[PDB]
């Protein structure tokens, strides 16, 4: 979708906010927000395009200047609740109480053996996105492509600032899942992937960076042939 | 920047930490979250996967012009030489910086960061004020911000992480340091000069 989580080339956003120094977790519940991920994942909440998709949707305003792991809490309600997983009246209920009691304990529980070796293997084996396909590569490195203007109301990863755009195809990478598919519920799909370099001059018009690239990861659908 | 609009600081932290303490009650009680789980994670990257990773693997291929030539070929496989991968840093690519070519690494569409490398980015990696600009006025973002002056003969590359490879910046080796040990060489390189938006430290 258009929506304003993509930011490539706004202007008027402000100066860059970079303390000299900074801890990894800024608050207690930047930790839980961030562990909450793999544990939404396997409990099939959510896969990582969908993931995205979800904090796209949020309130434009609060994204632009909201805690950045608030956006994971927003993306892992809006998955709960598209699931059926999570029951909104009754997270309201609750977090009243803990506005009320913000101490007042957590659930007793069981610890999980699995769940640490979830964690570990995720952390240290990865959750690898390539995938084999049956169909070769449409195209090939120095071919000069134009990207698509499509602009789906669904995930893509499609920033509105190279849509339109020609291109010249710089490395194939092989086939990985599909965000337009994926993110949408759609499944898989895998599709061929291609790095794109775009001139500044062809992004920002005839005033740009006359020694500048960007380079922009193109899934096969997005782009097409201009000059082989 | 001020917004009329906002609450405190305090007042969203305390907001906050009331609907995630809610949402952690929930997932706990279905039992797919625990409080070992989230220990476990946060141990991970707060102590465990950081940016010396990265700097170990720029050092070598500093030092080892057959491990630069494998790690610029296939980033993944090179780093897996040193036990280094994993999660969201499956794919990676890293590229050069030249004489003639700078290179400097954003997500424009999140956030998206070398975590086996680099461990969890920085807030303004994350931020819009960064990734809204840098694909825009980069050479012009590199002097303001990070007072990184490239002159504009050379070329900057940025390079904007819409899928899943992973890029990461080979800053070059700074001048005198010959014959310097491996550990002596990893404290010039910083998780800034593997963005891109620095260089490696001088002297
Ligand atoms: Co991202």
């Amino acid at each position: 979708m258009n929506g304003v989580y993509d930011v490539g080339g706004t202007d008027g956003l402000g100066p860059i906010n970079r303390p000299a120094d900074e801890p990894v977790f800024r608050a207690e519940w930047e930790k839980v927000a961030f562990a909450m991920f793999p544990a939404t994942f396997r409990a099939g909440f959510m896969g990582l395009d969908e993931f995205r998709f979800g904090i796209e949707q949020m309130n434009p305003a609060e994204y632009l200047e909201s805690p950045y792991y608030w956006h994971w809490i927003r993306t892992y309600i809006h998955h709960g609740v598209r699931t059926g997983k999570i029951d909104l009246e009754e997270l309201e209920r609750r977090t009243q109480y803990y506005r009320e009691n913000p101490d007042a304990p957590l659930p007793e529980h069981e610890q999980k053996p699995e769940l640490i070796e979830f964690v570990n293997q995720a952390v240290y084996g990865g959750l690898p996105a390539s995938r084999e396909v049956d169909r070769p590569p449409k195209f090939k490195e120095g071919d000069v492509v134009r990207f698509s203007t499509a602009s789906p109301k669904g995930h893509a990863r499609r920033a509105r600032y190279v849509r339109g755009k020609t291109g010249t195809v710089v490395k194939h990478h092989g086939a990985y899942i599909y965000p337009d598919t994926a993110g949408n519920g759609l499944g898989e799909c895998p599709e061929h992937l291609y790095t794109v370099r775009f001139t500044a001059q062809e992004l920002w018009g005839p005033e740009g960076d006359p020694n500048s690239s960007v380079y922009y990861d193109c899934w096969e659908p997005y782009i097409e042939l201009v000059d082989t | 920047t001020e917004n009329i609009l906002r609450k405190s600081d305090e007042e969203i932290q305390k907001e906050i930490t009331a609907r995630v303490k809610a949402l952690e009650s929930m997932l706990i009680e279905q039992g797919i979250l625990t409080t070992s789980m989230i220990d476990r994670m946060a141990e991970i990257y707060e102590n465990e996967v950081g940016p010396h990773l990265g700097a170990k693997v720029v050092v070598k291929a500093w030092t080892d012009p057959e491990f630069k030539k494998r790690l610029l070929a296939d980033g993944t496989e090179a780093c897996k030489e040193l036990g280094i991968g994993g999660l969201q840093g499956e794919d990676m690519m890293w590229v050069e910086n030249t004489d003639e070519v700078h290179h400097v690494v954003v997500c424009t569409l999140c956030s998206c960061y070398p975590w086996p490398v680099l461990g969890l980015p920085p807030n303004w990696f994350k931020e819009p004020q960064y990734r809204s600009r840098v694909v825009r006025e980069p050479r012009q973002l590199l002097k303001e911000e990070f007072g990184f002056e490239v002159p504009p003969s050379k070329e900057i590359k940025v390079w904007d992480s819409s899928s899943e490879m992973r890029f990461v910046v080979l800053p070059q080796r700074p001048a005198g340091t010959d014959g310097w040990s491996e550990e002596e060489l990893a404290t010039l390189v910083t998780r800034e000069s593997m963005i891109g938006v620095e260089p490696a430290k001088a002297v």
